[PDB]
């Protein structure tokens, strides 16, 4: 008796994934569909098995899991590649047994799989004993002779797909490319991303910032929106001076002589009582030239090879 | 029977770029863009007269 | 006092389910259907089969074809895989295989195979030849046994990789096929058996329309593009505003906006069975043949007619 | 209204696309229109 | 040769069986053909 | 008839192969004969 289970309880939401229509319509109607609608699938007609994810990094893969994992309202399984590898020799393997096999034991549910890239590579004979045992158990385990594959879901994520084997290739049997977000999801995000607080820019003026910022990637836009939230307390403790403006006393950054415009610091200054001047578009401006694209061009250029081929 | 099946494959092609088109001009509306709209779901429609 | 996890239960798939495979259907009718049915051929001179590989590309059927012979068997189906074999200590590692092939005698009339039988062998180094060089010694004699027990056991191995297999469990496995891509003909027999029980739209030549429209696909890329072209109807209710009543009480489908009897709705307002599906069109066929590209790669191919020239 | 016009363009371009989804040119090519004559509207 | 024309009439001959169960006369009709031709080519 | 004489053209194909393994030409030029004209009856 091993039992190395481990699953857990995200909060992330649909309509916060912006773009990737295509994996939004794959998903519900691999996730949603068999559960809601159950009598659709029997027969002939089959739900699908393994889904893949890929692109370059951070164009939304492991926050689309995320989402799926919220609206599973199922037993979500989630591994590395760390439970898997064992030490000696054997529990390396019976562990992949028992995981698809308490997997179904569990069912309705959904496998994710980060970075799978770790456990390929047949060619050749780097990696050996881990990569023929480990990877063998993996495809004769996933399906085999008498394994349930109705039931389970095993998501795959990597962001080296051409190095994945094309046998577990043919495994994730529906394979989705994942790329750079367009002019409008990245207004998108940019709207999510501002969140609850006050912003003084419109919808059009985030379009002007999605064609300023051509080429990123989620996280890009992650960190320009977090330099934009943290624009206002470099100028809120800056310098010399702040102000009360307005439930009892509040504070703010202001120029050297103003209107109310006492001397001190952020330290002198009372637990709450005290308030940022609300993002500017001048703190976006210049979060965009802080901070260069991740991701290069060539990579690109494998990942319209592989997505050209078998996107 | 070979030009007749290449004429619905691209037939099949036109028209997922007019839904395309009228997608954009859609998405486009909702920063009240007017500009892209009439032009979009306007390439479109000469596009569903040119099938 | 230290037996296994086995086969029991013969997962049910029909002998007519899978396509091509001309010369292992022929090998191996004559490998379990011919000797249990006719014992009295097979005296002396004339022995039976004992060891069996099949290999290929990946999704040619390999996997597929061994659970249409593990429900057409009426016999002892063991199957293990390279888990089971592996143990931790010692000695369990080999005795489980004299086990094995033990209590498979015992209860004989039994088939056994083997998946990927590359993960069973492949020596490199030191770290390679240790703990599988005694599994794959055991294997070695066990399957000299055939001057011992000639009847009895078959011994099925499978693989995606057959020249990383040792030449001497080559040679183990004495009458070795390769199973390569379909053709034409049977990729329409995998059409028309695929679509089962879905009421369809197409003719048998459109079928071979579509099996022109696919060449070089697998097993599995059919399995997918079937799996798609039945989701496509559920697309179809998910998609749009507007059902239709058509035709026992009741029954609406997907429709364009304004037609003969076009209520606007969705699927959600609509009541449990009383939806009618679209009956799968060459559209949503076609639709999934530009979705999903060949799977396996020619270079693959070339190696597997490396092999095969040579060995097959 | 024009809050609500803007909102209609959309109802009818959608219902144009619903529609070329059975290759229904003729609803198409009158929603789209429909549509546009009241984008001039606006 | 030979042993293996006469192999290969075989290989026609089904081809083309495999041929009319997709109604296919065309091939059909040419296979059936390049076959017999080559029987007398025997 | 005609869903039958596909039919039996097969039927003959089939024969002409079992034929040919035989070496019995006679018979395999006949029947992959009697097979071929009816494919133009038809
Ligand atoms: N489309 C998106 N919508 C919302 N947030 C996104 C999107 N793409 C990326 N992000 C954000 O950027 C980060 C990177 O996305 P993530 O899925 O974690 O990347 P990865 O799959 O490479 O790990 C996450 O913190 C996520 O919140
Ligand atoms: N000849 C065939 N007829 C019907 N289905 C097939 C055939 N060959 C393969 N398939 C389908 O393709 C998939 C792959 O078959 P299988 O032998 O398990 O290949 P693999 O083990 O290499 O994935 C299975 O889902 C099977 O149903
Ligand atoms: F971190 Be991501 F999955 F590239
Ligand atoms: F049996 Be398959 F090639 F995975
Ligand atoms: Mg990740
Ligand atoms: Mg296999």
């Amino acid at each position: 008796l091993s039992s190395a289970i481990l699953s857990e309880k995200p909060n992330v939401k649909w309509e916060d994934v912006a773009g990737l229509e295509g994996a939004k319509e794959a998903l519900k109607e691999a996730v949603i569909l068999p559960v809601k609608f159950p009598h659709l699938f029997k027969g002939n007609r089959k739900p699908t098995s393994g889904i893949l994810l890929y692109g370059p990094p951070g164009t939304g893969k492991s926050y689309l899991a995320k989402a799926v994992a919220t609206e599973a309202n199922s037993t979500f399984f989630s591994v590395s590649s760390s439970d898997l590898v064992s030490k000696w020799m054997g529990e390396s393997e019976k562990l992949v047994k028992q995981l698809f096999a308490m997997a179904r034991e569990n069912k309705p549910s959904i496998i994710f799989i980060d970075e799978v890239d770790a456990l390929t590579g047949t060619r050749g004979e780097g990696e050996s004993e881990a990569s023929r045992r480990i990877k063998t158990e993996l495809l004769v385990q996933m399906n085999g002779v008498g394994n349930d594959s109705q039931g389970v879901l095993v998501l795959g994520a990597t962001n080296i797909p051409w190095q994945l084997d094309s046998a577990i290739r043919r495994r994730f049997e529906r394979r989705i490319y994942i790329p750079l977000p367009d002019l409008a999801a990245r207004t998108t995000m940019f709207e999510i991303n501002v969140g609850d607080t006050p912003c003084v820019l419109t919808k059009e003026d985030y379009r002007t910032l999605g064609a300023m910022t051509e080429g990123y990637s989620g996280s890009d836009i992650a960190v320009v929106v977090k330099d934009a939230l943290m624009q206002p307390i470099r100028k809120i403790q800056s310098a010399t001076h702040f102000k009360d403006v307005s439930e009892t006393r509040k504070l703010t950054p202001c120029s050297p002589g103003d209107d109310g415009a006492i001397e001190m610091s952020w330290t002198d200054i009372e637990a709450d009582e005290l308030k940022e001047p609300d993002l500017t578009i001048k703190d976006f401006l210049k979060a965009i030239k802080s901070t260069r694209p991740t991701v290069n061009e060539d990579d690109l250029l494998k990942q319209e090879q592989f997505t050209r081929d078998f996107g | 029977t070979k030009d007749e099946l290449t004429k619905i494959m691209d037939r099949a092609s036109k028209i997922e770029q007019i839904q395309k088109l009228a997608k954009y001009a859609i998405s486009a509306l909702n920063y009240e863009d007017l500009p892209t709209a009439k032009d979009e779901l306007t390439k479109a429609l000469d596009l569903l007269n040119s099938i």
